[PDB]
């Protein structure tokens, strides 16, 4: 199949090939296939599936980052990326009730614009953690 | 640059242009490229973060 | 007498209509195809196969209603 390489400013994440992959977008989810039809893209808060071979996933969080797709080895860039058993249900419980206090919290515009990206986070952290039961 | 522990070289490259005299992947070829849309914001802040990378390294 | 002054008109209403169903069918499906080259055109050659399958589908029932119109038009006249 094909090569995956996954990469965030303070450590690699992932390097090696797989099988098959589903990854978050700036509109929606995608999944990709080998050899697939070449893109790049900037990616929402959310996760990646990595299924690799005899069929075994692994859950990665990436809270922001891009993706590109053009050669066959694909590649994923992450401003913020967590492993999925460093961070755990309890941290992003903890997340959920940073954000429903900053929800109450913030009652201008630009201080909504930084805490819905805090909600993100915390949303994001709160679906990989149920992903990551599989 | 620190190639051994007890040996270092000094090094000069260029960032921009992006050079394209670098070797051409002519084995990767497509049927069907897409871009997702405003392409031009994904492609510039993607470069900011090659000239980011490049420096602090 | 009037048969055949009413039969040329159900040949011409016939063909007509297959024609405008199966000018645009086309028009849309190659549409699509030649949207694909410009973005690559290393699968001109196999989109091209794709395309011949299914335009045969699309000029499945056009053909018949032109069948039928000649039928009118030169053997019940």
């Amino acid at each position: 199949t094909y090569h995956l390489d996954v990469v965030s400013a303070e450590q690699q994440m992932f390097s090696g090939l797989v099988e098959k992959i589903q990854v978050t977008g700036s509109e929606g989810e995608l999944g990709i296939y080998p050899g697939h039809a070449p893109l790049l893209t900037a990616i929402k808060p959310g996760m990646i599936r990595i299924v690799k071979q005899h069929g075994h996933e692994e859950f990665i969080y990436l809270s922001g980052g891009i993706l590109e797709v053009q050669p066959g080895n694909v590649t994923v860039l992450a401003d913020t990326a967590i492993r999925g058993q460093d961070l755990d249900e309890a941290r992003a419980m903890e997340a959920k009730r940073k954000a429903e206090e900053h929800i109450s919290s913030s009652h201008g515009d630009v201080d909504y614009a930084q805490a819905s990206a805090e909600l993100a986070k915390a949303i994001a952290q709160l679906r990989v953690i149920e992903l990551t039961k599989k | 640059k620190f190639i051994n522990t007890m040996s270092q070289v000094p090094t000069i490259s260029q960032l921009l242009p992006l050079p394209a005299s670098d070797d051409d992947d002519l084995k990767h070829k497509s049927w069907d490229y897409l871009y997702e849309p405003d392409p031009k914001a994904l492609l510039d802040t993607l470069l900011r973060r090659y000239v980011e990378s490049q420096v602090y390294q | 007498n009037l048969n055949m002054d009413l039969l040329y008109m159900a040949a011409a209403v016939m063909m007509g209509l297959a024609a405008i169903g199966a000018a645009i069918g086309i028009g849309i499906l190659g549409g699509k195809f030649l949207e694909g080259a410009a973005r690559q055109p290393d699968l001109i050659p196999l989109l091209r196969t794709q395309f011949f399958i299914v335009m045969g589908l699309v000029d499945a029932i056009p053909m018949i209603a032109v069948g039928l119109g000649l039928y009118v038009m030169f053997a019940v006249a």
